């Protein structure tokens, strides 16, 4: 990374470079600042209303609560909430503080200790089939904690029920609260229970002396989408000022990237937050605070070539920027000799009016050479010596001698 | 290739069969891709080498086994002959050719009118050294007296543009 | 066709963009990017080599004669006009106007691609993904000058300048010897000089009229340019493929997963984009081999039809070949065969 | 030899057959099948 | 191609969507690579 000559040395995997022109990496602009743009929300998410609820719902009638316009600072749960199970599927836990969530829904219920494992996208079992099923492409986090000190009674807590004997497996995120009598045998039932007809709901025991597998467990499943919609629930990240027309790192509603932000003429629809090009890259974004549309442009741009007479001859090099017009410049350095040929700006080579045979092909009719102090010179290549034929309507040229030439062709 | 290591021995000594299977599969896929790329590049280079060898065989047939009238096919100039020589993975053709060396200016005419009829060189060109007219071959200056043996008669002298009058010997 | 578009690929820019973690992971491959760049550099050098072989056969630059007394033969349509900034012929101007290149020039500045133009402009999208287009070593003006020297030599000297030491000869006698070369006595040429000159002028005018009309007949060069542009656009478009990963955007994965969980997705994306680059380079190599064969044929035709009279049937046009005239064209050559 | 056999490939049929899930997953590639078919069509036209 | 089986039907009948997704992706990648190799060889033979 010291200079284009060293980059060419590294690319060639050698300490010596022969005479010529070598394409290096494109011109790179490193970000200068880092900015975070989150919607201005001060209210904390209802952690007490979810994890501290006095009464929880049954698994067959699991409760769904919408979470919106809040900051998910889950560290407040560190004081009093201890969770036996905390598994996130569509997001890494360590990134949860740097993201914004679109449609946050908390599904709360109470199950057995042995049935906690059944709360997963691809599990089978009584709860997974008849009570609560997670989608295969589930994005969210499942949290479960033992509640034996709350949901257990000495005589037996029978307020929590689970669905048994269902005709077919439940669809993902589907709720069945019907109490119709199940027909296990071939004999039809007429609303009464007997022999092969049973009530579909059965109550848990939930006694304090029960085993850890038979003890009550409170389960909250948080489901949300990421980096696709406006979103209104955000992490505990402090927003900074908006920087435009500069190469910066940006964190827009959890979407991180690097680029230059400029004012955009695009008119986003009210339900749209991000814009993408034909390459699926985020090229437009709506500011969560000012509600303005900003175009994002990559910082790196422009091909770079390095011309050297050979490390065995000299260490002097010339730099050609194929997408820079020298008439601040997007160049590594601008030292004295600046020519600005076609096909880019040439820095480090002295332009001469003389025409020679091409030594190092720069391009667009421009060549470079190492001439005599010794320095790199750039010139327009000569097509050949100029001639005129003494043509006339009554004049001819006839040879009076000849030469026997022997040439060599290598194939 | 996305594996924990590029050495199969390290993976085998570091992981059991199930855990090492994915790493070995990744390495196998990467090395197979490398071999495929090498073979494709070799095929392209072999096609180029085959084209070069076909050109070399054609040049050997048309320049060494005979004299070629094609311009710049067996050297620069009027091709006389060629000599082959072996070389590591190749052939070297020594092309012997005839090149005009010393040109001289002359006044030239398309036809000569002698007795009301146009005469043409039929082998070369009519030239003048200032006062007299001769007929010479185009590739070498060998002036000769313009006679009926080195000329043929076609038509009158009122149609040819640039015709001059000079004596044609019998 | 003589040459094709020379391209260079910044593999790190294409695969990873501005992602530092993705570049660090891509460092575990290394040699594949170098191999692709080596193949692309070989193709780019071969393009200039083909152009030099086709057009720089003679190193002895001959100018247009002042008098232009060629026995009734008119070459002003294939001879340059100094009024044009580029010293190219009127027919050469027509040929240049009938082929549309992807980019008018070769310098697209950062300010020109800043904003929404990074998406609307295909060149901006290509360059922002590490795909650059290198200009030919020889400009159109120099190729026009080479064609000018060849035409001047073949009209003033005929075949002698192809063998060195150009010898002047009146164009009527050159036509007479070319007639003698096809089995017709020179008295036929001399007794029908006005008629032959008129027919040659009429044929040149007919070619000019055909070129000036909507009939292009220049589909090969346009196909080459469109193939190169389509290959670059497909390379740009293939960046939206997930390759089995959760997303096709490295930024989304990095903001969505930690290092360990995002490593597999970034590896999948890297493998897919490397495969896309390899496919593009292989297709470019095959097309470069085809273009090299075409350029070798063009150089052979320039040597055997412009620098001399060919006895090969249907090698320099249909009929008994008399002469040929070269003309430059975008990424190609146009031979006017007089038979 | 003058011409060779002209071939066409149904990439979805080859990769996935009659599997709907496999075709849905293959939809995330898209352009590679089109590129292969374009090359094959070019070869077929070149034969004629 | 590193998957549990070379048959998509066996994987689909043997695994759910999430578990079969990786195997189907591996098979898709392998078959796409095979098609690409066939097309490249066809292009070289077409040039010849
Ligand atoms: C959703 O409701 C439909 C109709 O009420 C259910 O389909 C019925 O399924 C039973 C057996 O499970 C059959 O005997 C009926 O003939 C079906 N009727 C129709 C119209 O399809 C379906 O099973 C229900 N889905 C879930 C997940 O409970
Ligand atoms: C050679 O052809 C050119 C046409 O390309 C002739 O130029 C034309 O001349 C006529 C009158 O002489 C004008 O009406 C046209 O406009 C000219 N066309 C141009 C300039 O493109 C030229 O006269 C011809 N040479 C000779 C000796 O007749
Ligand atoms: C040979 O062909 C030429 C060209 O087709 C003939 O010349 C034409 O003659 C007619 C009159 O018979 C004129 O109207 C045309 O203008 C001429 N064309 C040209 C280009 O000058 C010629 O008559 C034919 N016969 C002979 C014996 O030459
Ligand atoms: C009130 C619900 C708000 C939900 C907002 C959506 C996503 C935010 C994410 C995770 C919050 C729950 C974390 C529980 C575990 C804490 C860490 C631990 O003890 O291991
Ligand atoms: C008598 C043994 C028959 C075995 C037949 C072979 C395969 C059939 C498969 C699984 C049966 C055991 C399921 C135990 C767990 C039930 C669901 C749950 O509670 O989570
Ligand atoms: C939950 O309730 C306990 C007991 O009242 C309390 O100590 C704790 O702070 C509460 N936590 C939240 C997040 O409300
Ligand atoms: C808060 O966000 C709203 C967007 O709904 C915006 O209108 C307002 O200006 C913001 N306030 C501050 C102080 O940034
Ligand atoms: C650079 O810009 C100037 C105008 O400021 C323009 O005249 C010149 O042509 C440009 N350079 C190139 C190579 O086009
Ligand atoms: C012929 O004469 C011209 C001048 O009329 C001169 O330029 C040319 O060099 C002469 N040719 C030779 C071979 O001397
Ligand atoms: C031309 O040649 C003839 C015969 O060779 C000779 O007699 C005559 O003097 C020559 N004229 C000149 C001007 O050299
Ligand atoms: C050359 O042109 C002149 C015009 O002045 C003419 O007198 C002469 O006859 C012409 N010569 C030939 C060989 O055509
Ligand atoms: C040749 O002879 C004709 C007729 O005798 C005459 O018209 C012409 O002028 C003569 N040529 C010269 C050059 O005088």
């Amino acid at each position: 990374a010291l200079d284009p000559l060293s980059e060419t040395k590294c690319t060639l995997k050698s300490f010596t470079v022969e005479k010529g022109i070598y394409q290096t990496s494109n011109f790179r602009v490193q970000p200068t600042e880092s900015i975070v743009r989150f919607p201005n929300i001060t209210n904390l998410c209802p952690f007490g209303e979810v994890f501290n609820a006095t009464r929880f719902a049954s698994v067959y009638a699991w409760n769904r609560k919408r979470i919106s316009n809040c900051v998910a600072d889950y560290s407040v749960l560190y004081n009093s909430a201890s969770f036996s199970t905390f598994k996130c599927y569509g997001v890494s836990p360590t990134k949860l503080n740097d993201l914004c969530f679109t449609n946050v829904y908390a599904d709360s219920f109470v199950i057995r200790g042995d049935e906690v494992r059944q709360i997963a996208p691809g599990q089978t079992g009584k709860i997974a089939d008849y009570n609560y099923k997670l989608p295969d492409d589930f994005t969210g986090c499942v949290i479960a904690w033992n509640s034996n000190n709350l949901d257990s009674k000495v005589g037996g807590n029978y307020n929590y029920l689970y669905r048994l004997f269902r005709k077919s497996n439940l669809k993902p995120f589907e709720r069945d609260i019907s109490t119709e009598i199940y027909q296990a045998g071939s004999t039809p039932c007429n609303g009464v229970e007997g022999f092969n007809c049973y009530f579909p709901l059965q109550s848990y025991g939930f006694q304090p002396t029960n085993g850890v597998g038979y003890q009550p467990y409170r389960v909250v499943v948080l489901s949300f989408e990421l980096l696709h919609a406006p979103a209104t629930v955000c992490g505990p990240k402090k927003s900074t000022n908006l920087v435009k027309n500069k190469c910066v790192n940006f964190n827009f509603n959890g979407l991180t990237g690097t680029g230059v932000l400029t004012e955009s003429n695009k008119k986003f629809l009210p339900f749209q937050q991000f814009g993408r090009d034909i390459a699926d890259t985020t090229d437009a974004v709506r500011d969560p605070q000012t509600l303005e549309i900003l175009d994002i442009t990559p910082c790196s741009f422009g091909g770079v070539s390095v011309i050297t007479p050979g490390t065995n001859t000299s260490n002097q090099v010339a730099v050609l920027y194929q997408d820079v017009n020298c008439t601040t410049w997007r160049v590594y350095s601008t030292g004295s000799n600046v020519f600005q040929t076609r096909a880019g700006c040439l820095i480090g080579a002295e332009h001469v009016n003389n025409s020679y045979e091409c030594d190092i092909p720069i391009g667009a009719g421009i060549c470079a050479s190492y001439q005599t102090s010794q320095s790199i010179i750039a010139y327009t290549m000569s097509l050949g010596a100029e001639n005129s034929v003494a043509y006339s309507n009554n004049s001819i040229a006839i040879p009076t001698n000849f030469t026997i030439s022997v040439t060599t062709e290598i194939l | 290739f996305g594996a924990i290591s590029s050495v199969l021995n390290d993976i085998l000594s570091r992981l059991d069969k199930v855990e090492a299977e994915v790493q070995i599969d990744r390495l196998i896929t990467g090395r197979l891709q490398s071999l495929q790329t090498y073979v494709t590049q070799q095929l392209i280079r072999a096609a180029e080498i085959r084209a070069s060898a076909n050109l070399a065989a054609t040049k050997m047939s048309e320049c060494v086994l005979g004299q070629s009238k094609r311009v710049d096919f067996c050297g620069k100039g009027y091709h006389l002959m060629s000599f082959p020589q072996s070389a590591p993975h190749g052939v070297v053709f020594l092309h012997v050719t005839y090149v005009p060396a010393q040109e001289k200016n002359f006044t030239t005419a398309p036809a000569i009118c002698h007795d009301g009829k146009a005469h043409f060189p039929r082998e070369g060109v009519f030239v003048s050294n200032g006062t007299h007219w001769f007929v010479t071959q185009r590739n070498f200056y060998e002036p000769q007296i313009i006679t009926t043996d080195n000329t043929f008669v076609s038509g009158n002298c009122d149609v040819v543009i640039g015709i001059v009058n000079n004596t044609v010997y019998d | 066709p003589v040459s094709m578009t020379k391209t260079s690929v910044d593999c790190t820019m294409y695969i990873c963009g501005d992602s530092t973690e993705c570049s660090n992971l891509l460092l575990q491959y290394g040699s594949f990017c170098t191999q692709l760049n080596r193949a692309l550099t070989g193709i780019a050098v071969e393009q200039d080599k083909n152009t030099q072989e086709v057009f720089a056969q003679v190193k002895q630059i001959y100018k247009t004669p002042p008098i232009k007394d060629f026995g009734g033969f008119n070459f002003s349509q294939i001879l340059p006009d100094p009024s044009k900034p580029s010293k190219r012929s009127f027919i050469e101007d027509l040929l240049f106007n009938k082929v549309t290149l992807a980019d008018a020039g070769f310098i697209k500045q950062y300010g020109d691609c800043l904003g929404d133009i990074a998406a609307r402009d295909l060149i901006c999208a290509q360059k922002f993904n590490g795909l650059t287009v290198l200009p030919p070593l020889l400009t159109d003006e120099m190729i026009a000058q080479y064609t000018s020297a060849l035409l001047a030599g073949t009209i003033t000297s005929g075949w002698t300048f192809g063998a060195g030491a150009a010898l002047q000869i009146p164009f009527a006698m050159q036509m007479a010897y070319r007639f003698n070369g096809i089995g017709v006595t020179q008295n036929v040429l001399y007794e029908n000089q006005k008629l032959i000159a008129n027919q040659f002028n009429s044929a040149i005018g007919k070619i000019q009229d055909s070129l000036s009309s909507t009939a292009s007949a220049l589909g090969k060069l346009q196909d080459v340019v469109n193939q190169n542009a389509q290959a670059l656009n497909t390379l740009v478009k293939q960046l939206s493929s997930n390759f089995g990963a959760i997303s096709s955007v490295l930024n989304d994965i990095l903001s969505r997963l930690d290092k360990v969980e995002a490593e597999v997705q970034i590896d999948r994306l890297i493998t897919g984009r490397l495969q896309s680059l390899q496919t593009y380079v292989t297709q470019q190599l095959i097309r470069a081999a085809e273009i090299r064969a075409s350029a070798n044929l063009a150089a052979t035709k320039m040597s055997e039809c412009v620098l001399g009279q060919s006895k090969r049937v249907d090698f320099c046009g249909k009929g008994y070949h008399l002469m040929s005239f070269p003309q430059s064209a975008p990424h190609g050559v146009v031979f006017l065969h007089v038979t």
